[PDB]
């Protein structure tokens, strides 16, 4: 589901906050999501993914 | 063979008549159980039975009117009676909110349709508005159209004698807690049909005159067309009880009718009471003061000013000597009576002073000792000053009591 | 550019003033509507003055109780009655006159109950503005007006007011139907003790109001008549028409003044428009005085200006011409043809009066006949017994006999049948109706007619 | 002209049909006579409408700062606590019973509320409607709106517009539909057959049956009842297609096209508007008012009056 | 990106179940960094505003609600937090009335009736 990947990416982002190439990790999870998970995900997971997305994209090489 | 949809407002009928008869029997039986009271558990089961038979009957009736077209074929009197019951069963709470809202919506829709048809008569507008605003149901278009239809006074010259009494009594007894945005409409209902009351002024019963005057006064309305009624009160004053006479004193004062002779004839009935009550004493004192202000020294009749003032003081003493018999509900009554006595220079017996000041002391103890609920600091100032003028011996304890109360600052200012 | 809400309020107030009393530029109205349609007050934080001004200006420019700005202002005026001092009371009270919602009624009653507690603690400007604003709405609070009446009576004994104060007070008190003799006596006393400071432009409306109130007194009426003599050569057409209307309301045949005013008005025939023509003829009908030579000139001038007539002007002119006997075929044809296009604008009075006046004149156009007859179904609920009887007689002379038109009229006639059959002025008027229709039309009405009564 | 009181000189008449022009609300005002030539539509869109029976505009015709105001007006028109003023000037509304339901509609609302009065004269749709009607004058007939309820929002079955317009002698109309919110097949976007306007040589299909309680799918699969084998083969050739619309997009349709609209499954309401135009050379059929409380006409009288104002006139 | 587009579309079409804490978190992350377009997509903000208005606000402190209203007003859409009711019998205490007054004062909307009560 989406809640578990959201929590794992949140933990990885928090550990990053407290880093070389680590941004590749927890970015594969964002590329992991399929539609069927999204059509039934709750809003808590969505907010977590959005926050993690922004925090990662602060330092991404190219694109977002 | 033109089609016409007019029906009399007071004859043919549909089953709505039968349902209304059932509901009338139900409410009559409720009042009959109340009569049996005047046990409790003995009637309580029957009260529940009446509530159940009202609720099921309402459900059946509303379903019947909703499912099949019966409103359009119903006559006017059935609509009036159904509206009356739909309100009265809610004021004496028996109905659930959703049922009441749905029934009111349907009745208002049909009434607006009838008004569009134009079959509405002058009496029906009065009945509908008086039994809608009292229940406080807000429908914008119905209210606006009824407000507009009350501005044509000529249509309301032929209202029956019982109709005015019923509408006035209904609009009077619900005044104590009326909602604000309904006040104005009330007045219009009382002004569109005032002229009929003015012409009928010679036919009302004796207490009905006082009732109508009170009903008009509580709505802050004193139209000139109703001035003859008050005049009649000045003529037939010999039939009223002292309480009614005391009320009539204030009513007359509010009608600008208050003159010297009417008060002079008025005071005797207040005197005839075996035991005085504070309303009568206050009314007598304020009337005496106003009629003392009535006489003019610097005027075209400066020959008998003092011979009239001495007479007024004479009655003033005659009512003052009996002031010890009355209970005083609150300090402002005491202040009003003492103010009249002082500014009019009426002697009072020391016994009445002792009773007044003892009652004031006992009443003023509570607010000070309980440190909160009220008496303004000004009020304490004048009370202390009144005793100081009249002497400490009236209440040798209340002197230091008020002094200490002012020292602690337990009486806040009026504008605070 | 973008500005704070207070600057918007100030410019809106100036825009309202310019539109109201310095020429009606349509561009100003359109620009003000554009600015006020896209402005909200929730975000900012302003005192009662700016919010009240915004509400007043918005309501003036045709904003009903549905727009965002009106609701935003009204909730504030509901929740902060204590912030409404005597300064801002008249502005809000005026602003809530046209609105007839629930919150507007409650706000108005709150202000009314607050006003009759600070009655003793007012001054000249606040008293004037408060009484005019309360006269605007249509409230029926007798005690409030009595409390203000005592205050004005006391304040008049020291002589502060100017002419405009007197004009405003007289107009506002007259429009509310307050027949207190002593108040108007003090008003007149203060007016007559102001020497050379009552110009005709301020004199005439005071006379208009004093005529409209309806107190019965010939002495001050004669004083008014004599005082108006010296300015007879100074007014224009509008003031002459207003004087005619006011002295018709007075109801005293001051023949000298009527003569001199006629000799003045005959010179100013060219400046007369339709409104003055209708006003003069209506006043002459009400007073009951025949002045032929003037009537011919007015009729010809009205013929020249037929296109400018409104519903009120036609309903007045046609009634006056029918009453006075002076008939013009071409003028009546033009009036009927013009009223054919304006058939929708008639109110309850105008439709019935025009139809009856046309019916009695035997000038029955057919386009006007159908145009006016079709309209009767819409308004039939509003009319009175006598007006319905007159309309029915006019329709019987119109020879329509169409159930779609006739069905609501008979229902209303049955509705007011007590007053319908108790009108001596027209006891013969029902005979032609019931002759034309016959017993086969309305069995209940016919049964009641045949009955004794 | 009678004398208007001092504090009444800026108000507006009860019915907004009288102000012969657009109020200065929303967009500023009408452009000059020469400035009307920039709103023209590319011919490719015209051929696409001719082929498919419907077409979408390249760009939205409204901006969010105006659509929010329009939605505010739509929400206000639905109050059941304080009934919207000028209610009596509408043709017909679902709130005439004072109860309403899961669907809210009002017709001829341009006579009741500001802003939406100005919508009628918006050049970006009126000039397109003029181009669709073979470059002639245009006339408003009547405007209505739809607001679906929450996730219990019902749907509208298949229908042909002209089935309600028998009073008009020729088939010379057009319909513009505005999406006041973001719409989707799960929210209430419309679905219409891309060739139903070219069937039976312009004949009118038999009316469809429906049930007020069945699920949306059953109401959608009742199309087979009307069509025949010949229309069935074209249905296989041209399956129905649903178009999704964002805030401010406009869709032009043809009166002979079959159309339907899904229900509402989202968490809130959704709003849309339908405006129907005429061209010239349009005449009534019977003697009477086309709409309640409107002008009466003759059996073969040209349709014109106050209730049907001209909007755009080329040259 | 692809999944970001799907998440945005699901947010705009208003099928997501959003609670007030989630909208507060999204408003904060858009307010402070906005690396990805949040304040520049009007439909996204409209959907978020609808979700906030329909959602229960009783689970947030007054300051965060004020922050939500402030970040809503910046992009060009009006917004006002829902008002609060006086507590009932058992919920009365010296701490809750001060909360009522504090919420009244913070959100810049005042009322005399609640003050009197």
């Amino acid at each position: 589901t989406a809640l578990d990947v959201a929590m794992r990416v949140n933990k990885l982002k928090r550990l990053h906050q407290t880093k070389k190439q680590v941004e590749l990790d927890a970015w594969r999870d964002l590329n992991n999501l399929t539609e069927a998970q999204i059509n039934s995900a709750e809003g808590k997971a969505v907010s977590l993914l959005l926050n993690s997305w922004a925090y990662f994209a602060k330092y991404w090489e190219k694109g977002a | 063979p033109l089609p016409v949809s007019y029906s009399p407002g007071s004859v043919t009928s549909t089953a709505i008549t039968a349902h209304c008869d059932v509901l009338s029997e139900c409410v009559a039986k409720a009042d009959e159980l109340a009569v049996q009271l005047k046990t409790q558990e003995g009637m309580e089961e029957f009260v529940e039975e009446l509530k159940t038979s009202a609720t099921n009957e309402m459900t059946a009736l509303v379903k019947q009117m909703q499912t099949t077209p019966l409103l359009q074929r119903a006559g006017m009197h059935e609509l009036r009676r159904t509206l009356y019951y739909t309100t009265s069963l809610k004021e004496r709470d028996w109905l659930e909110e959703k049922q009441y809202t749905a029934a009111m919506r349907m009745l208002t829709v049909e009434v607006l349709r009838r008004d569009g048809d134009g079959v509405l008569s002058a009496d029906d507008v009065l009945y509908v508005t008086t039994h809608v605003v009292t229940a406080n149901f807000y429908n914008r278009h119905l209210w606006n159209r009824m407000e507009k239809s009350l501005l044509k006074f000529s249509n309301y010259e032929n209202i029956d004698m019982s109709s005015v009494k019923a509408f006035s009594t209904r609009l009077f007894k619900t005044r104590r807690g009326c909602a604000k945005e309904t006040l104005d409409i009330r007045r219009k209902v009382l002004l569109a049909m005032s002229r009929r009351v003015g012409v009928l002024a010679n036919d009302f019963d004796l207490p009905s005159l006082l009732g109508v005057l009170q009903c008009y006064t509580v709505h802050d309305l004193t139209p000139f067309h109703l001035e003859p009624l008050a005049i009649r009160a000045t003529n037939h004053v010999g039939d009223f009880t002292p309480h009614e006479c005391a009320t009539l004193a204030h009513v007359l004062r509010k009608w600008r009718t208050m003159r010297l002779e009417v008060c002079e004839r008025l005071v005797e009935r207040i005197c005839t009471s075996d035991q005085l009550t504070h309303h009568m004493a206050n009314a007598a004192m304020i009337a005496i003061r106003t009629c003392f202000n009535q006489v003019s020294d610097g005027g075209r009749n400066a020959m008998n000013a003092e011979p009239t003032r001495q007479k007024l003081r004479a009655m003033g003493e005659q009512i003052g000597c009996r002031l010890d018999e009355v209970e005083y509900p609150a300090l402002p009554v005491i202040l009003s009576i003492l103010d009249v006595v002082v500014t009019l220079k009426i002697y009072v017996p020391k016994k009445c002073l002792q009773v007044i000041f003892s009652q004031a002391n006992d009443m003023v103890a509570i607010v000070m000792e309980q440190k909160d609920d009220p008496i303004t600091a000004e009020e304490g100032r004048q009370l202390q000053a009144l005793l100081s003028h009249y002497g400490n011996d009236l209440a040798p304890e209340l002197s230091q009591r008020m002094k200490e109360a002012f020292r602690e600052g337990v009486l806040p200012d009026e504008a605070s | 550019s973008h500005l704070s809400a207070r600057n918007i309020a100030t410019e809106a107030l100036q825009m309202k003033k310019l539109h109201q009393e310095r020429g009606g530029n349509p561009m100003l109205a359109q620009q003000a509507r554009r600015v006020l349609f896209a402005t909200s007050i929730a975000g900012q934080n302003l005192d009662a003055r700016s919010v009240a001004l915004l509400l007043n200006t918005a309501v003036y420019f045709g904003m009903e109780s549905d727009a965002k700005l009106v609701r935003e202002c009204i909730d504030y005026c509901l929740k902060n009655d204590k912030l409404i001092t005597v300064d801002v009371l008249p502005i809000v009270v005026t602003a809530c006159a046209t609105l007839k919602s629930r919150d507007a009624r409650e706000v108005i009653e709150m202000q009314a109950q607050k006003a009759a507690r600070n009655a003793k603690f007012l001054d000249a400007k606040d008293v004037t503005n408060i009484i005019s604003a309360f006269s605007k709405t249509g409230i029926n609070h007798e005690k409030l007006f009595a409390f203000l009446s005592r205050r004005v009576q006391t304040l008049a004994r020291v002589g502060e007011f100017e002419a405009a104060h007197l004009v405003i007070l007289a107009n506002a008190f007259s429009r509310l139907r307050y027949r207190d003799k002593f108040l108007f006596g003090a008003i007149a006393r203060r007016a007559m003790s102001l020497r050379e400071r009552v110009t005709v432009n301020e004199l005439v409306p005071l006379i208009v109001a004093f005529s409209k109130i309806g107190l019965k007194d010939p002495k001050l009426s004669k004083r008014f008549a004599t005082k108006a003599m010296e300015y007879v050569d100074q007014m224009n057409a509008e003031q002459v028409a207003s004087m005619f209307m006011a002295f018709a309301y007075f109801g005293i045949r001051y023949d000298q003044l009527f003569g001199v005013l006629t000799n003045r008005a005959v010179e100013l025939i060219d400046e007369f428009n339709a409104q003055y023509i209708s006003t003069t003829l209506n006043a002459f009908q009400r007073i009951g005085i025949n002045n032929p030579e003037l009537f011919d000139n007015l009729a010809e001038r009205a013929l020249a200006v037929v296109q400018d007539h409104d519903a009120r002007d036609i309903s007045k002119t046609v009634t006056a011409l029918a009453h006075f006997g002076l008939k013009d075929e071409e003028l009546f044809k033009r009036l009927a043809s013009h009223a054919a296009s304006i058939a929708d604008q008639f109110d309850a009075m105008g439709l019935v009066n025009t139809a009856h006046a046309f019916a009695r004149t035997n000038f029955l156009q057919q386009d006007m006949a159908v145009a006016l007859s079709e309209r009767s179904v819409y308004v039939c609920r509003l009319l009175d017994a006598g007006e319905t009887r007159r309309l029915l007689w006019a329709l019987a002379k119109f020879q329509v006999r169409d159930p779609k038109i006739l069905t609501p009229v008979f229902n209303r006639c049955l509705a007011l049948h007590y007053d319908f059959f108790a009108d001596p002025t027209g006891s013969e008027e029902i005979e032609e109706i019931f002759d034309f229709y016959g017993p086969n039309f309305c069995p209940p009405l016919y049964q009641l007619y045949i009955s004794r009564g | 002209k009678s004398y208007v009181l001092k504090f009444l000189r800026g108000q507006l008449p009860e019915d907004l049909k009288d102000v012969n022009g657009a109020l200065g609300c929303l967009y500023g005002t009408l452009p000059d006579v020469d400035e009307f030539g920039q709103f023209v539509i590319s011919p490719d869109v015209v051929n696409s409408f001719h082929q498919f029976g419907y077409v979408k505009m390249p760009i939205p015709v409204l901006d969010h700062q105006q659509i929010d105001k329009l939605a505010d007006e739509v929400n206000e028109l639905a109050n059941n606590v304080e009934h919207h003023p000028k209610t009596e000037r509408l043709y017909a509304t679902s709130l005439a019973d004072l109860t309403g339901g899961p669907l809210f509609f009002c017709q001829g609302q341009w006579r009741a509320a500001w802003g939406m009065h100005d919508l009628i004269y918006l050049p970006t749709i009126t000039v397109a409607a003029s181009q669709i009607l073979n470059n002639s004058l245009v006339r408003l007939w009547y405007d209505e709106v739809f607001m679906k309820a929450a996730r219990t929002g019902p749907c509208v079955p298949w229908q042909q517009n002209y089935a309600r317009w028998q009073h008009t002698k020729p088939v010379n109309h057009v319909t513009v539909m505005i999406a006041l919110d973001t719409m989707n097949k799960d929210r209430g976007a419309p679905c219409l057959v891309p060739g139903s306007h070219r069937w039976r040589e312009g004949g009118l299909l038999p009316p469809v049956s429906y049930d007020p309680t069945k699920d949306e799918a059953h109401q959608l699969n009742t199309i087979w009842e009307i069509i025949n084998e010949e229309e069935g083969e074209m249905l296989m050739d041209t399956p129905p297609v649903t178009v999704d619309l964002r805030r401010g997009e406009a869709l032009l349709i043809h009166p002979l096209t079959l159309f339907a609209t899904h229900g509402n499954r989202s968490l809130d309401a959704v709003r849309c508007c339908f405006i129907h135009y005429m061209g010239e050379k349009t005449y009534a059929v019977q003697n009477g008012p086309l709409l309640p409380h409107t002008t009466k006409f003759q059996a073969d009288a040209m349709i014109q009056g106050p209730f049907y104002p001209v909007v755009f006139d080329p040259a | 990106p692809s999944a970001l587009h799907l998440i945005f579309e699901r947010c705009k079409l208003n099928l997501v179940e959003f609670t007030a804490q989630d909208v507060y978190q999204i408003c904060t992350t858009a307010y402070n960094m906005d690396t990805l377009g949040m304040l520049q997509d009007p439909d996204f903000m409209r959907g978020l505003h609808d979700a906030f208005r329909r959602s229960d606000q009783t689970v947030i402190s007054p300051f965060q609600a004020n922050l939500i209203a402030d970040t809503f007003r910046k992009v060009g859409i009006n917004s006002m937090p829902k008002e609060v009711s006086v507590p009932e019998e058992d919920a009365i205490s010296p701490e809750s009335l001060i909360l009522v007054l504090r919420n009244m004062n913070i959100t810049k909307q005042r009322d005399e009736r609640k003050i009197n009560e």
